[PDB]
Order: structure tokens, then C-alpha cells, then sequence
């Protein structure tokens, strides 16, 4: 209702309200998380808690990125009405980390500060490529964005190998590297199995041997490694199991993913991701990843609907909640992977269905190539010049009395 | 040599300054930011001084024509044209306000993987 | 360059056939060999480069398909494109160019290339 | 840079020389280092002269 008079109803458009990006910002103890809720439960149907289409399911979909939980309690309507709610604890969600791969956890496998990386990544490639085309005939790369899955144990094998293996150089034999008893190796096929013993280098012809490529450079390296391979804060990313009891995923169990983000496992309308759990400066290990997931699956269906003339069926809505902590505006390279999945959605998703919902508190911290692309603004309290300055140089209207009335607002 | 440009901007503060300040001809409608009055105001050739303020409270259909070719600054009505652009786009709350549908995850994922890829 | 079979390059155009496979460098006077002057400048760079050359959705520009289906496309149908894009061929006069399904980081160059042609 | 480096690897090389019982440690964890032996480590590098008579090791 209009707060001047409260006989006076309020409403708006909903074709271009919720069909574009939209920006929640305010200031501390000013009723916004209140008001998401109240948004986001007049979208679904919950009137004083109860579910109004009892009787018929609707076609609505929503997901949500917490980082402070706060949004649960918001939906946990009584059991008689009829209304499941998908909630998701990352930190128990067990989420593979070879379908992608790229920026997520290799950028932390073969390198993790340092320029070395340059003769990090030179025979790794090759011996991944040989374990995914020994399992299938294809073709992979150090980066590769095909859902496929590789026993990361046995590749590194090879990797533990490099800095415990000792190439041969007898003179009159083929530069094959020498075991410990003297056999050749003809292939480094059998590396990644199991690593292998080999013969100390030396000079004398009897026994010449030269240190390998990567022997000895990298061994704290593979140490951290081998830590998070055991480590106690990152079960989730399957890493702690390394090919163990829950393993049973070959090359067809890809759907289950994308049914459980979506939420098409038990009929549910709103999705919640909770990611406070995870520890921090590996959050965005996962976002590159369950942005990346949506955006695959809504543009390859919207592709298979114009051969007969229609349209995408299922739209989709994403609400961030804090922004400004894995999308800064000053910011160095902890933060790539997630900044070019947001702009992809915030540049081409209205041509296959997909919106964005951002929410902050501190606007002069985000980006501005993601918060110029907004249409409709609700403002509520502010009380920082700074953030009026960078509200007021953004707005579509810019008129002095209309900027006069932020801080004056109950 | 033969050559024009027609430059159509919604934000003129954010386009470049070298190619948008040789424009002779303008046509201006309804603008509700001050930068963008301003630049406009200080990239105009013309001698218009209080007819440049009528621009936040332009209607629908009204456009202000200043340049070379006009005698004088004016505010001209302009009628529809026929056809008439249009966009397609999804409308979210229409589909969002029908029943359950399913899509077909089965030929989504053929598509997906066409021997890898 | 040494190779395995220890032949050597009689001239460097070679490289534009294969991926040769070389010897491993020694002190040695057996087999005394050196790294080249450029052996680990590009490592990443050859992994983009097999990243860009895949891509389906970088199609049009002709990276992708060693294919015979276009591999004829010489320097004899340049005259096609142009009048292509100058609305020649079946004569008309307004040609309206549509860049709604490119990628926004190759946005740029196609009208670069088209203005400059 | 240069003088950075050095001391990264002699403070390495030295970090477990004699210390196991840190199964696993690159840099950071707090364990005790002499850091005259790395002094002495890098000044012999400054004054490292490499022996190059045939017939002899290249040390």
C-alpha cells in the first residue's frame, strides 16, 4: 500500500519485473532479507502459512546461494500442505570434480602459487589422456569441459613417479628409463598403475643415469597434494574418498546432478545451496561449476525447440545473496572462475530463459559490469554518501527529489 | 568517399567522446539522468538555452530536432510506423503461472554429448 | 635437429606437416645435444589454441573443420562475399545483419571486418 | 629476487634436514630452522667454484 495513503493499493508488472535482473539494496537492520521472503513467498503461493494451490502444482522455479543459512525457516510450512522444500548442505552434497575440472580443482593440483607451472603441466596431460582414452576412445586436454570421469590416484602415480623416477643413460641402449633391477621402460603406460623403483643417477657408463624431467623440484608440491587428498574440510568435493565406496559413477550417471540442483527428484519449487559449511577461499571452487551446469542445460533445450516452432517451457530465476564476497569490484585472481559464468548469464541469458536476482548492502563493492545490466531497483534505507553517490550515478531516474528521500525512510 | 553513420545509444556518457562529437545532426527524446543531460547539453551545436530543458518532460511520440539542416530548433510530434518492430522474447510469470511440465532430459543430453563435445 | 632415427632437417618447413618426435639433449659426445631457443615459451599458449579449434559455437569462422566439405574456399570467392553483404545478389536494399547467437568476446572483430571490408 | 629465491631453498633444503616427525610440511608450519647454517649455505654459494678437471666428477 502507498505510504502517504494506505487506501491505495500497490502493484506491478510481472512480464518485466521478473522477466529481466533486478537489485536489492539497502542498509543494516532495514527489513531486507524480510522483504526478499515476502517477494519470493507471494511468487510461490504461501499466504499465512499455507499453500494456496493445494489441489495443483505450478510452474515455478527458483534458486537460492546462501552464505548465511537465514532462508530455511522461510519455507518450512506444515507438513499437511502439500509443498517440498530441496535443501541442499554443501558440505554433505557430494559433488564430482571431474566434469569440468578447469577451474575449480586442477587450478590447485598442478600449481598452486608459483611460475613452475610452466613445467608443471608437461607429461600429466599426457598420462590423463591415456587413462580417458584407455577407458574410451576420445580426445581430452589439461582443460576440458565434457562430463567425463578419470581415476585422479593412478594419473598421479605418475606424478609421484616424476619426482621418483631416474631416466636411463647407458651408452648403446635405447634412452628408455631404467628400473632398479635394469628392465626398460618402453612406455610410461605402466607409471600410472603404480609407481615404480628406479636406479640412482650416475655417471660411470655401468650405471649412467640422469635425474628426470620434474625429479626432486616439486615434492612439497605433491605433499600438499596428497594432504587434500585426505584432508578433513573437503569430503564433499568426492575428494577424500579417491575412488572408494562411492565411486559408481562411469559415464551415465550425469543426470542425477542436474535433477539434484534442479530439484526434479521430488517435485519441488524452490531450491536452497547453502555454502556456510565450506570454509572460505574455496567457495568458489563450486559456483563455477553449478553455473556453468544451468546454463549448458537451458541453452542445448532451447536449441531442441525450434525445429517446430516453440519456445523454452521452464525459465529459471538465481538469488544471490551476498555479492560482494566472491564478486568484488578490486579484486586479483582468487576471483576468475565465478566473474565470467555470472557475466555469460548477465549478457546472454535472456535469450534462453534466465534471470538474476542481486542482493547487497554494500553496492560500492560490486561490480559494475554486472550491476549496470539491472532494469528495476527497490531501494530501502541508506545512510553512507558514498553508496548514495554510486546509487544516484546508476539509476534510470536521477531527479534531485526523488534522491532526497533515502535517508529520511522508516 | 560515400560513407554516413547513425549512432542510437541510450546511455550517450558511456559512448566515445571523439566519434560522438563529430555528429551534426541530433535527435533527442525523453532523458531522466543528469549526465546524460549535460553531455548532451555540452555536445550540442546550437543556440538553444531554455528549450534544452524540456527534455525530462518529454511525452510519448515527442522528439526535439536541432542541427544544420533545420532553421530552427524544434519539438516535433511523430506518427507510428506500420509495420511495427517487435520483439520475441519469454514472458516469466504467464509460464510460470500454468501447471507441472516435464522436459526431456533423455534428448537433452544426446545433443549435449555428440561424441564428446 | 637431431630426430629419434638421428636424421637431420634439411630445411625447417617440415614442421608443417606433423608433430615430429626429436631426441633427448646429453652431454655426451655420443649423443651431445642442447635445448632449442624457444622449448617451454608456449605451453598454455598451444592448449588455447586446441581449446579455440574445437569450439562449435566458433564455426563460422572457419577455425575448426580440415574437412574437404570447405576446404576449397581459396582466394577465388571473395567477389561472393561482398556482394553478399552489399545486397547484389538478389538485388535489394536494406541489408539488416543479425549478431544475436555469437559468443559477447567475439563481438567485436566481426564488425570490425565488416567495416573495414 | 634472486637473493629471495636462495633463501626460500636453503631455508627448505634445511627446514627438515634433521626433522621428521613433520610428515607433512612445504614452508609455512612452525618448526625450528638454523638460520646460520642457511647464512653459511649461501655464502658458499657466493663463493662456489665448480671443479672441471677430466676425469673427475663435476662437483
Amino acid at each position: 500500500n502507498l505510504a502517504q495513503n494506505e487506501e491505495v493499493s500497490f502493484t506491478l508488472d510481472g512480464d518485466k519485473f521478473f522477466s529481466k535482473h533486478v537489485a536489492v539494496v539497502g542498509s543494516t537492520g532495514s527489513g531486507k532479507s524480510c522483504a526478499v521472503a515476502k517477494i519470493l513467498q507471494n511468487v510461490v503461493g504461501i499466504n499465512d502459512a499455507r499453500n494456496i494451490n493445494k489441489s495443483d502444482k505450478k510452474n515455478s522455479h527458483i534458486i537460492i546461494f546462501d552464505i548465511h543459512s537465514e532462508y530455511k525457516s522461510a519455507f518450512e510450512i506444515d507438513k499437511n500442505e502439500d509443498f517440498n522444500l530441496n535443501y541442499l548442505d554443501v558440505e554433505k552434497l557430494k559433488l564430482p570434480y571431474w566434469l569440468m575440472n578447469s577451474e575449480e580443482l586442477e587450478t590447485l593440483f598442478i600449481e598452486s602459487n608459483e611460475q613452475n607451472s610452466h613445467n608443471q603441466v608437461s607429461q600429466f596431460k599426457r598420462a590423463v589422456v591415456l587413462n580417458k582414452e584407455k577407458y574410451n576412445p576420445e580426445f581430452k586436454k589439461i582443460t576440458y569441459d565434457s562430463p567425463v570421469y578419470f581415476n585422479i590416484n593412478e594419473v598421479f602415480n605418475y606424478i609421484y613417479n616424476l619426482n621418483e623416477e631416474v631416466i636411463n643413460k647407458i651408452e648403446g641402449e635405447p634412452s628408455l628409463p631404467k628400473l632398479s633391477n635394469g628392465e626398460l621402460v618402453e612406455n610410461r603406460q605402466i607409471y600410472f598403475n603404480e609407481k615404480l623403483e628406479f636406479t640412482s643417477s650416475n655417471t660411470s657408463k655401468a650405471t649412467k643415469a640422469s635425474n628426470g624431467p620434474f625429479n626432486g623440484e616439486f615434492n612439497r608440491f605433491l605433499s600438499r597434494f596428497e594432504t587434500k587428498l585426505t584432508d578433513k574440510r573437503l569430503e564433499f568435493l568426492l575428494l577424500n574418498q579417491d575412488v572408494e565406496e562411492n565411486s559408481k559413477y562411469r559415464t551415465e550417471h550425469f543426470e542425477d546432478i542436474l535433477k539434484q540442483f534442479m530439484g526434479y527428484l521430488d517435485r519441488s519449487n524452490v531450491s536452497i545451496i547453502d555454502l556456510s559449511g565450506i570454509p572460505f577461499e574455496v567457495l568458489s571452487i563450486t559456483i563455477s561449476l553449478i553455473s556453468r551446469l544451468i546454463f549448458d542445460f537451458a541453452f542445448h533445450y532451447s536449441k531442441l525447440q525450434h525445429q517446430k516452432d516453440e519456445l523454452n517451457d521452464i525459465p529459471f530465476m538465481i538469488v544471490c545473496e551476498e555479492a560482494h564476497n566472491y564478486i568484488p569490484r578490486t579484486g586479483g585472481i582468487e576471483f576468475k572462475a565465478a566473474k565470467k559464468s555470472i557475466e555469460r548469464i548477465a549478457k546472454e541469458g535472456r535469450k534462453y530463459g534466465l534471470s538474476l536476482m542481486v542482493v547487497s548492502q554494500r553496492p560500492s563493492e560490486v561490480s559494475d559490469t554486472i550491476l549496470s545490466q539491472c532494469n528495476n531497483f527497490i531501494n530501502l534505507r541508506l545512510t553512507n554518501i558514498n553508496d548514495q553517490n554510486y546509487i544516484k550515478n546508476l539509476l534510470p531516474d536521477n531527479s534531485r527529489s526523488i534522491s532526497e528521500i533515502l535517508p529520511t525512510l522508516g | 568517399y560515400g560513407l554516413s553513420l547513425m549512432v542510437v545509444s541510450q546511455r550517450p556518457s558511456e559512448v566515445s567522446d571523439t566519434i560522438l562529437s563529430q555528429c551534426n545532426n541530433f535527435i533527442n527524446l525523453r532523458l531522466t539522468n543528469i549526465n546524460d543531460q549535460n553531455y548532451i547539453k555540452n555536445l550540442l551545436p546550437d543556440n538553444s538555452r531554455s528549450i534544452s530543458e524540456i527534455l525530462p518532460t518529454l511525452g510519448a511520440g515527442e522528439c526535439l530536432v536541432v542541427g544544420d539542416s533545420t532553421p530552427i530548433p524544434s519539438i516535433v510530434k511523430l506518427e507510428l510506423p506500420n509495420p511495427e518492430p517487435r520483439s520475441q522474447s519469454i514472458k516469466f510469470h504467464k509460464k510460470w503461472s500454468e501447471s507441472w511440465r516435464t522436459p526431456s532430459f533423455e534428448e537433452v543430453i544426446m545433443r549435449w554429448r555428440k561424441e564428446n563435445g
